[PDB]
């Protein structure tokens, strides 16, 4: 059966404006394994996104970690956008340093 | 004691397109990857060959190379002998005395295991699997090989991985924590973020003095890309009542000096 991806976005280090950091997008609980993941800066696709090898959990659902270098500022937004056969519309989750 | 898992994922889209990719884990550390694009299994640690000689490793790898081709052909012929797309997953390995496992899922549901000396369908598995499992069970060569892998090779290999990978397996990395908050009217959700720790066991609690706040809501463990962990723990609080709250973090890497951040 099809399972919808969960998406969590979080920084590697405490966010400090103007300091290089790494932004993580962890995508879990999906089936089938095929998936497209984009990371976005101010709504534009970020070109250098690295991704772990996909694997799966004990419940058989798949997961993968995407990550990118970023330098947070007061005004830049960042998001992770995922396309998966389980939903007609891509799903977007924004980084929110306060959450 | 650890758990060793070989995780195979195979996707068949039609008669003309399929792929098989595997990853291998010892505890939470990835030790191998085997991409569909690669003829050979890739080490993701310096110590991924464990204590196997080059000859023992090459023998074991050849076995898998033959298996990968045969598995793909066999599944495609099963489908022809009978609905695409098809997803098949295999989870095989051992835990510790040691006990081994080989579980198979079809379309994301557990349907078959190897147990003792034969393949079995699990109760509730679709009845069309019974005949092909029968025919698979008639292959004594395969049965015998699987028995040797599960009973002998898996724990042997794991013992060597544990020895060779000692410094990584027993590495300690320190958490760094930070606090933030969001509205949740008057109420706010406080967030204690904890990142970069290894190994996984950690204790994170909101506190008022020496009193643990049982509203502490711990999230899931989320991986960082550098083989450390991230966790956050939240606390709903009434307006003004934020004063006096602290997040306390205990971790093996800290040598008994907890992190305490004050709101
Ligand atoms: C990283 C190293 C660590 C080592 C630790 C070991 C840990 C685990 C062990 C993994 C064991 C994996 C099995 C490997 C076997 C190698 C031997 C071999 O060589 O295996 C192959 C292939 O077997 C299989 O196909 C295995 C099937 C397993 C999956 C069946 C589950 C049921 C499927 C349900 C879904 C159905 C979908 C249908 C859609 C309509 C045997 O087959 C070949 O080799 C034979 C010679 O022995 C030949 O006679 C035969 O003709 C040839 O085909
Ligand atoms: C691998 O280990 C299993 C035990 O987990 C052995 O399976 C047993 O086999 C005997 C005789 O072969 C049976 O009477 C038992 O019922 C089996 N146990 C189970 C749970 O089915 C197997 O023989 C071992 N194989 C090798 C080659 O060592
Ligand atoms: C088979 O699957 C692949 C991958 O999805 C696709 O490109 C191709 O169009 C499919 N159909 C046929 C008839 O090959
Ligand atoms: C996977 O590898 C097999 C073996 O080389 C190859 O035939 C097949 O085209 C590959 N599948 C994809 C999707 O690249």
């Amino acid at each position: 059966i099809q399972k919808t991806p969960q998406i969590q976005v979080y920084s590697r280090h405490p966010p400090e404006n103007g300091k290089p950091n790494i932004l993580n997008c962890y995508v879990t609980q999906f089936h089938p394994p095929h998936i497209e993941i984009q990371m976005l800066k101010n709504g534009k696709k970020i070109p250098k996104v690295e991704m772990s090898d996909m694997s799966f959990s004990k419940d058989w659902s798949f997961y993968i970690l995407a990550h990118t270098e970023f330098t947070p500022t007061e005004t830049d937004t960042y998001a992770c956008r995922v396309k998966h056969a389980s939903m007609a519309e891509p799903k977007t989750v924004y980084w929110d340093r306060d959450m | 004691n650890y758990t060793f898992r070989c995780l195979q994922m195979s996707s068949f889209a039609n008669r003309s397109w399929s792929r098989t990719d595997s990853v291998v884990w010892l505890g939470d550390l990835q030790t191998h990857r085997w991409s569909n694009d690669s003829a050979t299994i890739s080490f993701t640690k310096p110590w991924s060959q464990g204590k196997l000689s080059n000859q023992q490793w090459e023998k074991l790898q050849h076995m898998f190379q033959v298996y990968r081709v045969s598995f793909t052909r066999d599944i495609q012929e099963l489908v022809k002998m009978m609905d695409y797309p098809i997803e098949i997953q295999l989870s095989a390995g051992c835990e510790m005395a040691s006990e081994s496992f080989l579980h198979v899922a079809f379309q994301g549901k557990y349907v078959v295991r190897f147990w003792g000396t034969s393949w079995q369908t699990v109760p509730g598995a679709p009845s069309w699997l019974d005949l092909p499992i029968k025919v698979l069970n008639a292959d004594q060569g395969t049965s015998a090989t699987v028995q040797m892998l599960l009973n002998d090779t898996c724990p042997l290999f794991v013992r060597g991985l544990l020895e060779a990978g000692k410094s990584d397996l027993e590495k300690q990395e320190k958490p760094v924590a930070w606090l933030s908050s969001v509205p949740s009217h008057g109420h706010r959700q406080l967030v204690c973020h904890v990142s970069g720790f290894y190994p996984k066991p950690v204790w994170v609690m909101w506190m008022r003095g020496d009193q643990e706040q049982q509203g502490t809501h711990r999230g899931d463990f989320l991986p960082n890309a550098d083989e450390t962990w991230y966790l956050q723990a939240t606390l709903d609080v009434e307006a003004g009542e934020e004063a006096g709250l602290a997040c306390r973090v205990k971790h093996s890497s800290l040598g008994g000096q907890d992190i305490i951040l004050y709101w």
